[PDB]
């Protein structure tokens, strides 16, 4: 299994610095160029730079958009890749992805991480309030929800019954208002399964290390 | 300095139909020594990381369904899906690697399907929220098509527009529908002054609005 995992993402003030890391496994690290790529929320992919393999002496290159400001490095004893970002500004808010690049032959980014979200803002971290949305009232299916209100920055994650309820889930894109986000999630299950069998939304807010479970009760 | 442009910016196609999207570079990506075009295509389904589909213009990565074909040479490339499936909903990106790397701005592929009415659900403010001083009323308009839809909130029978925010999801990768939430936020003091809370959904699928309501006195 090839694995790439970014970490380091979160809230930083304008003018501040942040380093991301990309941990890799499942392939011969030194044989590969590694690239970083970013994507502002709802926008296009932007290639940022790469660091070459051992054959090419681990040299770096950068897009004009970040050259002189971002720094890439790698730890070949640990199979790790880094991105140091300096003098951050609003245009830098984005999900950052590390991708496995050129091996001296193939021209492709064969593997990507899950990405880590960086928010550049002076607004303060605020944990969510999490509220149950229990159904009033007699059909074959029933819809429940959780309201995740008043948090900053993105992201938050919402699962239902620890991820065991995956079909019939809708988590709605957050909306920003007064430097705070709100989102909600619905899940739709058979009426034979609630309240007889429990339904619980699990909310995480990494920026505040918030972990919440709200069981939906009649 | 290679400029990559993609067209169309978006388009919608029904399952089973062909689609073609295009990618143009400001300079040739045909490498003279290797005799190949350094041009790859990536698929990014909603909320996921990009995935490689095609590299060297026309080489299909292992695991990629055969309905995906890359074509072209020099400055003009295409990605064609012979017969689209619900799960092909994505943004598609082309990328050059002839000189460093540069992504095009993407083409957003939407799936067209039969019109479908929304399933509507309304929820009162929780006691936890009310105890804290706030009152959010939530309405889910779920699994409908097409995307355009209107919601009207009524308090004791009168329309309220202030304090309503809406949010659509991305298209569903299984049934090709959209869903939307509408959230009316009020103070506890104003919430407690009225009884009837109504969410009214108007969609092209019916001349009759779908109406859901609850009464505070019935909670
Ligand atoms: O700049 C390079 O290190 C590199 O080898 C990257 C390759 O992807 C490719 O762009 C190559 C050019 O084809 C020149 O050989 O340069
Ligand atoms: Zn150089």
């Amino acid at each position: 299994e090839v694995k790439l995992v970014e970490s380091g993402g979160g809230l930083v003030q304008p003018g501040g610095s942040l380093r991301l890391a990309c941990a890799t496994s499942g392939f011969t690290f030194t044989d590969y160029y590694m690239s970083w790529v970013r994507q502002p929320p709802g926008k296009a992919l932007e290639w940022l730079g790469f660091i070459r393999n051992k054959a090419k002496g681990y040299t770096t290159e950068y897009s004009a958009s970040v050259k002189g400001r971002f720094t890439i490095s790698r730890d070949n004893s640990q199979s790790s890749l880094y991105l140091q970002m300096n003098t951050l500004r609003a245009e830098d808010s984005a999900t950052y992805y590390c991708a496995r690049d050129h091996d001296g032959y193939y021209e492709r980014f064969a593997y990507w991480g899950q990405g880590t979200l960086v928010t550049v803002s002076a607004a303060a971290t605020t944990p969510p309030s999490v509220y149950p949305l229990a159904p009033g009232s007699t059909n074959s299916m029933v819809t429940l929800g959780c309201l995740v209100k008043g948090y900053f920055p993105e992201p938050v994650t919402v699962t239902w019954n620890s991820g065991s309820l995956s079909t019939g889930v809708h988590t709605f894109p957050a909306v920003l208002s007064s430097d705070l986000y709100t989102l909600t999630s619905s899940v739709t299950v058979p009426s034979k399964t609630w309240p007889s069998e429990t339904v619980t939304c699990n909310v995480a807010h990494p920026a505040s290390s918030t972990k919440v479970d709200k069981k939906i009760v009649p | 300095d290679i400029v990559m442009t993609q067209s169309p910016s978006s388009l919608a196609v029904s399952a089973g139909e062909k689609v073609t999207m295009n990618c143009k570079s400001s300079q040739s990506l045909l490498n003279s020594r290797t005799r190949k075009n350094y041009l790859a295509w990536y698929q990014q389904k909603p909320g996921q990381s990009p995935k490689l589909l095609i590299y060297w213009a026309s080489t299909r990565e292992s695991g990629v369904p055969d309905r995906f074909t890359g074509s072209g040479s020099g400055t003009d490339f295409a990605l064609t899906i012979s017969s689209v499936q619900a799960e092909d909903l994505a943004v598609y990106y082309c990328k050059q690697s002839y000189n460093l790397r540069t992504f095009g701005g993407g083409t957003k592929l939407e799936i067209k399907r039969a019109d479908a009415a929304p399933t509507v659900s309304i929820f009162p403010p929780s006691s936890e929220q009310l105890t804290s001083g706030g009152a959010s009323v939530v309405c889910f308009l779920n699994n409908f098509y097409p995307k355009d839809i209107n919601v009207k909130w009524k308090i004791d029978g009168s329309e309220r527009a202030n304090g309503v925010l809406n949010s659509w999801t991305d298209q569903d990768s299984k049934d090709s529908t959209y869903s939307m939430t509408s959230t009316l936020t009020l103070t506890k003091d104003e919430y407690e002054r009225h009884n009837s809370y109504t969410c009214e959904a108007s969609h092209k699928t019916s001349t009759s609005p779908i109406v859901k309501s609850f009464n505070r006195n019935e909670c």
